[PDB]
């Protein structure tokens, strides 16, 4: 049916994208 | 009283202003004339005929004649004055729905007087013309607008409302199955028909006091599927949706009993955040 | 009437100390040396009060943590509180939404204001912690004599009027008028700023009692000798005294950035009410009743207060503290991190300041050649040759006649930095020796003293006499010291290359002169010479005593002069060529003697070389100093006689027309008075020093410099900044910070207030245009709270655009922190493009959800409407309440996110006030994080389980993220090209109307 999306997948992408930024920050301020 | 005027500028430097309010005339031109572009190109990633997402409708609400302030109808048997607003609401409602007013052969197709399966009509595209759109006549519900023939305080002594189901695009009902899970005492129409049932509170005890008459198409309470689907305000302007009138007859009057009523399906289902989700709550007091 | 108090505390001094001791012992009931009787002194004691000084009227309880929670700025998020919980009230007036809105909001906006009160008080606490940890107050006991018994008693039992008496060593208890001396020498420095030992002796000798030499002051330490002397003054009746209490009783101005923060404020707020009034008349037009009205004006005008920009200047400006803190720079005061950079004067103290204070051998005569000694601290100089006789018979004596001795700690210290118990003329010879010529120890024993003079204080002369340790001459060898002049009257003899000579007036002028040229240097001059005694006629066993005289003072031999002064800090010198390269106009301000004070003036770059008084030029001229015209002399020093007979005018005319300024002999009420006549001028004035004679001054100053070690403790505390190091070069990277800190605040405040329009605007339409609301009260506070935080703060990480030192100060009448430009550009044109963006993400969704925006308007109404739940969009759907209103806030999510997308932008362009961002480059770490997060926490939102129903903030459909994503890179390229122009045409049009 047209009337579901999957707001699952989006969801758990939107939130890899989160986790994956945010650490690759926390890489950038941490030069060594 | 300093900056307002000084030598050779006004408050609060004016020699120059010319220059900032042309700028800034021509600057938000362009952004005006940009927006309005990107507005534009959106405007042309939009469908004539779908909308790009139903999915936030999916859940189909169901609705009734005299919307009221907060669910509520209280008012006096006698006083004419009492039940002005709502018997109102009714009238405007349903002055789509005469006989008179759908007069044309041209975009009226006269369907079952029984309920049918679902009409297809081609596909959503203009390829296919203006589609017809099939009649429904104050008669199927009885008693209830009864045509002209009464009640017509359309309630006055026993109050009486409506049920309606919102119109979705492509939106294909679908009736529970033959094998139905406890769907309360209701006609076997099931195959054609969408059913409507209403009871004085949800799951719990009840001041449930009340008795019922439904009116639907074919004299099953419901909403026949050959009404749908809905083709939409391009495709099928003057396209007039099922309705089910339902009357309570015996009840106790100078107190309030709240009532929820529910349409059944595959198709079908509610939410506890939206009470008018796939369902309906009615509190009714008629006090005399 | 404190203010009759403060005005007879700003008078310079009086005093009875020119008296005879039997007027002295008329006057306070005393016998010289008998002192008072117990009796009479437990009497005295109980009287008046204790001697010391009364603690701070200060010490302010830790409920002045209420002062961090007003402010101004506070202040304005305070009332901005207040307005919402009065439009909350008013919306009582129905059946209402604000518990998730107006209720909401204004508790959270009076939850920043307590938060950041919290922080800023923690951290000036944490100042004031280290401050007090530094304190160290080690009691010390006075000599008196009492009834005849000298009695060693507590210092605060010392009364007014009774015999003491003081050693070397001995911190002087009181302000003692001298009845008795020997060979006494007090350091007056921290007090008078007198640099050199002053000489203590019971005759009056000065007109003004500081530098007469008959009173010895409270704080003051005998440096040698022994005195004796009558308590004139106690406690706080003391000169000390008089000029702490006159310190506690003064005011430290407005600082810059307060009044910055403030004019910015009536910019905010004037930009506020002015939308909220034109907003409240207007929506009276249309439809809307007083109370809607009413409310409308309250939202816009709350809307219009930027909750966030006070967290985040509290927190810039506390960065900038931590890099102070790390170099040893401490501000009491966080809102004095700034002043420096604005500073366009520094009045600076001379002695212990400048000056090591710490006396040291400039130059020796020595066969007629003046030989230079190595000045500096670490011994990277160079050392002249000390192969020659004369030097070697010279070090001999200056060893022999001294009275100083290293004391018993040090022998690990370096020969400089280790301490001596002595003068400072004797201990600067000490280590001169101890350094250059071997050990004094072995030499001073190798001689054995048999009788020596204490230097008399008439005539100067201070000689001691020794065995002969030469296994060819067992002469007996007399050593003596003392004024140049005295020594050129008894002597006829001089040495030279190891020979002796008689003197010719050709040989004595010259001497004469190189005394004139080494004395006008600045540097005092001590004369030196010896004589061997004819043994036939004083034989070994000849005692020699001084009762009397048994020796010939004349025809002796004279050998060379040593001349001394104290020299600078090291980084002093080029600490002053930095700050005359910004811009700061610097000036010297001492209690010393002119003499000195020119010469160091002259030295450390004041007065620059090249720039005559008006008695230089006189002096080439061989004219009267009245007829030089004194508009034609750049540099001046002005004594301190004349200030308490200049005006107003006078002072006015002195520092308007000369530009390298030195005033000596100067009282610290007439220092107070300077700073004052400075500030009138209307230009920030820094004040550093030393000691307690800069209290008053540093006081009054928009800011405070003290040194954190040979700074005194009440001018530690009237400074509003310490420098721990007591580096100097400290005050240049003050100027520095100060300066960068403001363009960076910019910055910071431009982004945030360009937030706002995209913020602002959906509530505005939404009552005109009657659509349903755009964006919500959360998501804004996810903005403003939530993700422009980290962006706005990494923005103080800033470098410098350009060369900030190159650049004179600020005019505060004209440059101003948040300005007209900057308003045009914040809500004129970049915030403009930030909510268009919004716009179009929320017609986007909208849209593509089925109400196209042609039949958007008017629909509010019905669409915030809980009980219509067939609605119909554009297509004929119908949708209930619940339905719609999840879109509405599936609308609300990726306006923010929209925010986010333009914030990105911004906050890359507000990077960079003049140069490309392909000059500055991205270099900022804290700026990259700040987008890596603000976005990652966006996504964090909209895509977090839950937050529909706790934020009322749901998924976006991938494509939502990418409609705000052309004007965010449309304010990039504008930003660019605008400061591209700016660069190519510095005229200029862009420039007069946008940088800011
Ligand atoms: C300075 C700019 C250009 C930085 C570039 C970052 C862009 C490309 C990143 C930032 C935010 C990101 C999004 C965050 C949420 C997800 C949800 C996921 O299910 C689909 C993709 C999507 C929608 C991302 C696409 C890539 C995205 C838009
Ligand atoms: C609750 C609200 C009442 C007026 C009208 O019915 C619209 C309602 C929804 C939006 C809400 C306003 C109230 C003021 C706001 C918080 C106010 C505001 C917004 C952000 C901010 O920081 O400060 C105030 C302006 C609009 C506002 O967000
Ligand atoms: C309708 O009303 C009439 C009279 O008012 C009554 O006789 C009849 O039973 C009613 N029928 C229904 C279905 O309500
Ligand atoms: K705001
Ligand atoms: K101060
Ligand atoms: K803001
Ligand atoms: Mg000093």
């Amino acid at each position: 049916d047209p009337f579901y999306y999957d707001y699952e997948t989006v969801r758990n992408g939107g939130l890899i994208f989160a986790a994956l930024a945010f650490i690759v920050g926390l890489i950038i301020i941490l030069s060594k | 009283i300093w900056n307002s005027e000084k030598k050779e500028f006004l408050g609060r430097t004016g020699g120059s202003w010319f220059k900032i309010l042309l700028f800034y005339v021509i600057f938000y031109g362009c952004l005006a004339g940009i927006f309005i572009g990107t507005i534009q190109v959106m405007l042309l990633t939009i469908s004539e005929f779908k909308p790009t997402y139903q999915d936030r409708v999916a859940p189909p609400g169901l609705t009734q004649i005299p919307q009221s302030q907060k669910t509520e109808i209280s008012f006096r048997p006698n006083d004419p004055q009492s039940y002005e607003s709502y018997v109102v609401s009714i009238v405007r409602f349903l002055e789509k729905y005469k006989d008179l007013a759908q007069k044309d052969d041209m975009i009226f197709e006269d369907c079952g007087n029984v309920p049918s399966e679902l009409k297809e009509r081609g596909e959503y595209n203009n390829e296919r013309g203006e589609r017809k759109v099939c009649r429904f006549r104050l008669e199927w519900l009885g008693n209830c607008s009864g045509l002209n023939d009464e009640t017509y305080g359309y309630k006055d002594g026993k109050p009486c409302v409506i049920i309606k189901l919102n119109r979705v695009l492509g939106f294909k009902p679908k009736p529970p199955k033959n094998e139905s899970l406890e769907t309360y005492p209701v006609m076997k129409y099931n195959p054609y028909v969408l059913p409507v049932h209403c009871t004085g509170k949800r799951d719990e005890d009840k001041e449930k006091v009340g008795t019922m008459e439904y009116f639907g198409l074919g004299g099953y309470p419901g909403f026949p599927l050959q009404y749908y689907p809905y083709y939409g305000k391009l495709l099928q302007p003057k396209y007039l949706q099922p309705l089910m009138a339902v009357q309570f007859t015996n009840l106790t009057m100078d107190t309030e009993i709240r009532i929820e009523c529910k349409a059944y399906g595959e198709n079908i289902g509610y939410s506890e955040k939206d009470r008018f989700q796939g369902r309906f709550d009615v509190k009714i007091e008629v006090k005399s | 009437k404190e203010r009759d108090m403060d005005e007879l505390k700003k008078e310079v001094s009086m005093d009875d100390h020119k008296l005879s001791l039997d007027e002295l012992h008329r006057k306070y009931g005393t016998d010289l040396s008998r002192g008072l009787t117990p009796a009479r002194a437990a009497e005295i004691l109980a009287r008046d009060g204790p001697n010391a000084l009364t603690p701070p009227p200060t010490t302010p309880e830790w409920v002045k943590f209420c002062r961090q929670l007003f402010g101004g700025f506070s202040m304005l998020l305070w009332i901005g509180a207040i307005l919402c919980f009065l439009a909350y009230g008013i919306q009582a007036a129905t059946e209402e939404e604000p518990q998730n809105d107006n209720l909401y909001l204004g508790v959270v906006l009076s939850a920043v204001v307590i938060i950041t009160g919290c922080f800023s008080y923690y951290q000036e606490a944490k100042s004031s912690k280290i401050m007090e940890s530094f304190k160290n107050m080690v009691p010390q006991q006075a000599l008196v004599i009492r009834n005849g018994e000298k009695m060693s008693i507590n210092a605060e039992e010392v009364v007014v009027g009774d015999l003491v008496e003081v050693k070397g060593g001995d911190r002087i208890p009181a302000d003692l008028r001298i009845i008795s001396a020997n060979g006494c020498k007090v350091d007056n420095s921290s007090l008078t700023g007198e640099s050199e030992p002053q000489t203590r002796s019971p005759d009056f000798t000065n007109e003004n009692p500081l530098e007469t030499r008959n009173i010895a002051f409270f704080s003051t330490n005998c440096v040698e000798g022994t005195a004796r002397g009558i308590v004139v003054y106690t406690g706080d009746r003391t000169v000390m005294g008089r000029i702490a209490t006159l310190a506690s009783g003064l005011e430290g101005g407005q600082t810059p950035i307060a009044a910055e923060i403030e004019h910015f404020i009536h910019i905010i707020t004037g930009v506020a009410v002015f939308l909220g009034v034109s907003f409240f008349i207007l929506s009276l037009i249309l439809e809307y009743t007083w109370l809607e009205a009413v409310i409308f004006l309250i939202g816009i005008i709350v809307a219009n207060v930027p909750e966030g920009l006070l967290a985040t200047v509290t927190v810039c400006l506390t960065l900038t503290a931590k890099r102070m803190a790390r170099k040893n720079c401490l501000v009491k005061n966080l809102e004095a991190v700034e002043t420096l950079g604005s500073t366009s004067t520094i009045c600076s103290d001379k002695t212990g300041t400048l000056t090591q204070n710490r006396m040291t051998v400039a130059h020796m005569w020595s066969d007629n050649q003046i030989h230079e000694a190595d000045t500096t601290e670490n011994q990277s100089g160079v050392s002249f040759d000390k192969t020659s006789a004369t030097w070697l018979a010279l070090s001999r004596i200056a060893g022999l006649c001294n009275r100083a001795v290293f004391q018993a700690n040090q022998e690990n210290l370096p020969i400089l930095k280790r301490a001596v118990a002595g003068d400072a003329s004797e201990s600067a010879l000490l280590k001169c020796i101890e350094l250059c010529c071997g050990s004094v120890k072995e030499m001073r024993e190798r001689y054995t003293k048999i009788v020596e003079i204490p230097f008399n204080s008439t005539n100067k002369y201070q000689l001691s006499i020794h065995k002969n340790p030469n296994t060819a001459e067992p002469r007996h060898l007399l050593v003596m010291k003392g004024a140049p002049e005295r020594i050129l009257d008894r002597c006829s003899s001089i040495l030279i290359h190891g020979k002796e000579q008689p003197l010719d007036e050709e040989l004595k002028d010259a001497f004469q002169n190189a005394y004139l040229e080494l004395g006008g240097l600045g540097e005092r001059v001590l004369g030196f010479c010896h004589l061997f005694l004819p043994d036939e006629q004083f034989p070994e066993g000849f005692q020699f005593d001084t009762d009397d005289v048994n020796f010939p003072l004349d025809n002796l031999c004279f050998v060379g002069l040593i001349s001394m002064i104290d020299p600078p800090r090291a980084a002093v010198p080029d600490a002053v060529g930095k700050c005359r390269s910004a811009g700061i106009k610097v000036i010297m301000v001492t209690g010393d003697h002119p003499i000195t004070a020119k010469a160091i003036a002259k030295g450390v770059g004041i007065i620059s070389e090249g720039n005559e008084t008006v008695e230089d030029i006189a002096a080439r001229l061989n004219i009267p100093v009245s007829q030089v015209n004194p508009r034609d002399a750049k540099a001046c020093v002005v004594h301190g006689s004349d200030l308490k007979d200049m005006t107003s005018e006078q002072l006015d005319d002195i520092l308007k027309y000369h530009t390298e300024i030195v005033f000596a002999r100067t009282s610290p009420q007439q220092k107070l008075i300077i700073v004052e006549g400075c500030q009138r001028q209307g230009a920030i004035v820094a004040v550093t020093g030393d000691g307690v004679n800069d209290s008053p001054a540093s006081k009054k100053a928009d800011i405070g410099v003290a040194m954190g070690i040979a700074g005194s403790d009440v001018s530690k505390q009237a400074a509003d900044m310490i420098l721990l190091d007591d580096n100097f070069a400290s005050i240049v990277t003050g100027v520095e910070e100060g300066r960068l800190i403001f363009d960076n605040l910019k910055k910071s405040i431009a982004y945030t207030l360009t937030s706002n329009i995209p913020e602002i605007t959906p509530f505005l339409i939404f009552i005109i245009a009657n659509i349903p609301l755009p964006l919500g009260t959360v998501t804004i506070l996810c903005i403003d709270l939530g993700t422009d935080m980290v962006p706005a703060i990494s923005l103080a990480y800033e470098q410098a655009e350009s060369d900030i030192m190159k650049r004179q100060p600020r005019n505060p009448k004209t440059d101003k922190l948040v300005n007209e430009q900057l308003i045009s550009m914040a809500y004129g044109q970049i915030g403009m493009i930030q909510a268009l963006g919004g716009f179009f993400t929320y017609f986007v969704i909208l849209a593509e959800n089925g109400f196209l925006p042609i039949h958007l308007l008017g629909l509010r109404v019905n669409w915030d409407d809980r009980w219509i739940n067939d609605v119909e969009d554009s297509y004929g759907q119908q949708w209930t309440y619940e339905q719609r209103k999840i879109v509405e806030f599936t609308c609300h999510t990726p306006f923010f996110v929209t925010i986010v997308v333009v914030q990105w932008a911004d906050l890359v362009i507000c990077k960079t006030r003049r140069n490309s961002v392909f000059q500055q480059g991205m270099k900022n770490k804290i700026l990259i994080f700040g987008l890596f997060e603000e976005t990652a926490l966006a996504a964090f939102l909209s895509y977090c389980p839950g937050m529909g129903v706790a934020l009322r903030m749901y998924p976006l459909k991938p494509t939502w993220w990418f409609c705000a994503f052309p004007y965010s890179l449309l304010i990039f390229v504008y930003d660019e090209v605008r400061k591209l122009i700016i660069r190519r045409r510095p005229g200029g049009w862009v420039e007069k109307e946008t940088y800011y």
